RNA sequence: ACGGGAUAAGUGCUGAAAGCAUCUAAGCAUGAAGCCCCCCUCAAGAUGAGAUUUCCCAACUCGGUUAUAAGAUCCCUCAA
RNA sequence: GGGCCAUCGCUCAACGGAUAAAAGCUACCCCGGGGAUAACAGGCUUAUCUCCCCCAAGAGUUCACAUCGACGGGGAGGUUUGGCACCUCGAUGUCGGCUCAUCGCAUCCUGGGGCUGUAGUCGGUCCCAAGGGUUGGGCUGUUCGCCCAUUAAAGCGGUACGCGAGCUGGGUUCAGAACGUCGUGAGACAGUUCGGUCCCUAUCCGUCGUGGGCGUAGGAAAUUUGAGAGGAGCUGUCCU
RNA sequence: GAACAUGGGUGAUAAGGUCCGUGUUCGAAAGGGAAACAGCCCAGACCACCAGCUAAGGUCCCAAAAUAUAUGUUAAGUGGAAAAGGAUGUGGCGUUGCCACAACUAGAGUCGAGUGACACUGCGCCGAAAAUGUACCGGGGCUAAACAUAUUACCGAAGCUGUGGAUUGUCCUUGGACAAUGGUAGGAGAGCGUUCUAAGGGCGUUGAAGCAUGAUCGUAAGGACAUGUGGAGCGCUUAGAAGUGAGAAUGCCGGUGUGAGUAGCGAAAGACGGGUGAGAAUCCCGUCCACCGAUUGACUAAGGUUUCCAGAGGAAGGCU
RNA sequence: AGGGUAGCGGAGAAAUUCCAAUCGAACCUGGAGAUAGCUGGUUCUCUCCGAAAUAGCUUUAGGGCUAGCCUCAAGUGAUG
RNA sequence: UGACCGAUAGUGAACCAGUACCGUGAGGGAAAGGUGAAAAGCACCCCGGAAGGGGAGUGAAAUAGAACCUGAAACCGUGUGCUUACAAGUAGUCAGAGCCCGUUAAUGGGUGAUGGCGUGCCUUUUGUAGAAUGAACCGGCGAGUUACGAUUUGAUGCAAGGUUAAGCAGUAAAUGUGGAGCCGUAGCGAAAGCGAGUCUGAAUAGGGCGUUUAGUAUUUGGUCGUAGACCCGAAACCAG
């Protein structure tokens, strides 16, 4: 219930490697030079 | 440090042969082919790089061994499993895929390194039928020492 | 190393390693291992009359 | 619970050491819930990366950078 | 009175004699140490233990070789009671039962047999055979063991006498009590009987599921060959 | 103190058992062979080399060297694991005797060609059953790549030789030598560096000490020199005095890791509208809904000691 | 609520039970750097030589003392 | 005044010290120094609610801005040269392609496709890769010392002699002066005693220890004695 040995650098940035955050669908507004979200709508962008 | 030619790659050429297993005892004819497919018949043979050619058989359904072996000698296989023993194989093995026989026979007399199982994918072992390699023009060995 | 090169330079004149030696030695020769690899790989026409000295002092 | 291919203890045949006689020295047909095959599920990362039908196809100049095409996704309404 | 010289007396027999004045219990025990040294398990050994043979004496009115087995001798096994003290005392922490397994053959059931003191059903000893099976209760804690009723049968073992970072705590085995024998007494004997806190958030290998990346000499979608690997395997009755 | 080989006691001509005696090795010994294996076999490492000859053990492939030669022995994979026994196994050693003995039969006659007890053997055969997986040739494999002899050839160690260098102790009385140089508890000898003092001579804002980097020098502990950073002291030669050298004590103190974006975030039921603001599920007002209900109600005492009221906030604070 | 009993002392319908999370004898300071035949630790480099695990006595048996084996310097100086 | 310390040192305390804090009480008891020569301590503009930045300005220096002299390791990041998705690993070392470099200039440096060989370090042991002990990492601190005696060795001075103590007038000068004393020059015996000899005792006889004479004062090294005596650690005992 306790670790036997202490991780190293390189196998504790091993298991970092899908540890991140996906990009935005980013759903640019149509014409108000602002942006919506996705299938969203906001005070600056218009569409 | 001083003078010792050393071979390396863009220096070497390998080239094809074929032998006959017709009237040959296996183990005799598989000693002879693993120092050529090691390349150990070179005047230029280098234990750091991959010196030699390529071998090729056409009659693995003919070799024949002396003594009650033919009855004996049964082949063991596991699969990681609690009791997978495997020996449906004995010794009259050669009449169902005897291209394995051979090709293990030959793959038990070479080094187990990294360099060792790239030197045993050289070897191509035909139960009887020809081979189709004629684009290689292949030199007839036959006769062994 | 060098015993193994001129093993294989030695079976191409149809004589052994062992022979080729003991009939080397015989014939009043003083020639390093290293050096009788090194005329192998290089001059083979200089090899090839050494085997007939050899050859010829059995 | 079936149907094959072999076989083990037994059983005889051919036929002996050693002239007559043993199933062994060569061969032989038999021969078991055992062993391979047949039934069912997963299987080309089988780096030995297999096969079959259909769809797609470029300007630069081949440093390859720019790119689009078949297709794939991000996002949204859902449940066998 | 000391000193040299010559005698004398204890008792130091644990006999090179601690001060010639020296008994016990700790189940409430405390600190310093040791696998230099015991209890459990592993390893060596096999007296005893369980098998297999050898000679056959005796048992069958015949037939020492159906069967039984006198002494004595030769082996195998490591599953009993022991012997040795080689790993562990800056901890290898627990007997049964529950849950879940896996391997063996010295075969309980099923199967294939020669032989019977086997007509038949039946059954006795031997040989081959390890695939799958191998029940619910009553009685003390019982690893034992007897009994009840079934079943094709209710085999013997190995795996830290399998398995507590998976469970119970009845049995042992701590502080409270009662009886019995023993001791002047404090107590001991384990002989019985009643009551008594079972700690831990899984880093690495292993196993059961399920994804992301790249590889296969163009890229993509759908249907596939099967070198390998796993699963399955039991058995009863009636009409005939 | 331990194993191995011998000579005994003790125990069961049991033990990797136990106690003495005589040797060797390990202990304090690296190197080669026995597949891996302190004690078994061969052999004792001062340092350099891409030189040579040998020891035990070996020469088909893994893996250096004979698929060598001559002669026999062996059909079991014996080689590559046990015994009393058992027998129409056998190559060698001697018999014994019919000129019948294999098909004759008493519980008598032929035909055509080997028969057996016994004795010493050499190699085989049966006796031979265990629990994760082939499972003691080390593996592939071998009828010689097995066994018993003979002679050869070659391979094989840090052993010996060749060539250059270091230290000793000798020697001879200036460099050729002669020999020698594994090492634990220990004994003896020669050195390197750190802080301070004395004397002499030095360096420094034209940049000292410290710190960072570098392909440099000495037989080791070590020592210089450039270059960047730094901004006021510090070397060298000879001698003297010591709080003189750090990797381990479940050592003392400080700083930062791993487990990990993991465990946890400890009493009532909330929902929307309006307001405030750089920012609101959490602050302010309003409406509905719910909980305590002999109490999470109201008031005395003990105890704590400004936590009480108003206005302004930058964080720290409050498990968001 | 206000008082009284203190460490070999006190209280105890008696359990080695209590006396400030402390009890087969509580807490604090001092003698005190108590004693430890026991375990752990002990800091730079090279050169030459190189053991023992035995005997005797011991309130002695994992301790000590003399001899046996090592080293250094003097002597005698061939007895090994 | 000092061959004393220089911020983990020296007083527990160089600064907010017997203070934060801890206990009912007796009592226990820390951490924490440094901008520059002079505040000349960033006027002004730009982004932000503010915090904090980017220019500018002050200064010899702003990577001297109150996290304020120098700024080392552990640890955390960004860019970039060579290399990596069929592989079994005390991670090194010997040999060795290819692709990049260019020094304290030398048979140079960085990276590593493949091949051979290889079970960490300290302690305790007959023997440890050990599944026996210890340590998460890095830095600082942390264990044969001094005073007075005894014996032996090297060095120097004088030599049948060698040398002073406490004192007293002096740079706390450690050189003069100071002859109480100490060792040696003669031993033997229990002593009286005799003496190159003496005791032995009935004995001069035989034997024991002596005689053939080199020591002494200070300093250096080795070991020992009395002090805590190489360093850390107990259960417990007594006094108030």
């Amino acid at each position: 219930a306790v670790p036997k040995r202490r991780t190293s650098k390189t196998r504790k940035n091993k298991r970092r490697t899908h540890f991140k955050i996906s990009v935005p669908g980013m759903t640019e507004c149509p014409n108000c030079g602002e942006y919506k979200l996705s299938h969203r709508v906001c005070k600056n962008c218009g569409s | 440090m001083r003078q010792t030619f050393m071979a390396n790659e863009s220096n070497i050429e390998r080239k094809w042969y074929v032998i006959d297993a017709e009237g040959q005892t296996l183990g005799r004819l598989s000693s002879e082919v693993a120092s050529i497919l090691r390349g150990k018949n070179k005047v230029t043979y280098t234990p750091h790089v991959d010196t030699g050619d390529y071998v090729i058989v056409i009659n693995a359904s003919k070799i024949e061994f002396t003594g009650n072996k033919e009855t004996d000698k049964v082949y063991y296989r596991h699969s990681n499993h609690p009791g997978g023993i495997k020996s449906i194989t004995a010794g009259e093995l050669r009449r169902t895929n005897p291209e394995r026989l051979i090709e293990n026979s030959i793959k038990g007399m070479l080094p187990s390194t990294r360099l060792g199982e790239k030197q045993g994918k050289k070897l191509f072992v035909y139960g009887g039928a020809e081979h189709p390699h004629a684009a290689q023009q292949p030199e007839n060995y036959e006769l062994r020492g | 190393l060098w015993i193994t090169r001129i093993n294989a330079a030695a079976r191409q004149h149809e004589m052994s390693y062992s022979r080729l030696m003991n009939g080397l030695k015989k014939a009043g020769i003083d020639i390093n291992r290293k050096m009788l690899s090194e005329i192998a790989i290089s001059d083979e026409k200089a090899f090839a009359q050494l085997v007939t000295k050899a050859k010829d002092a059995l």
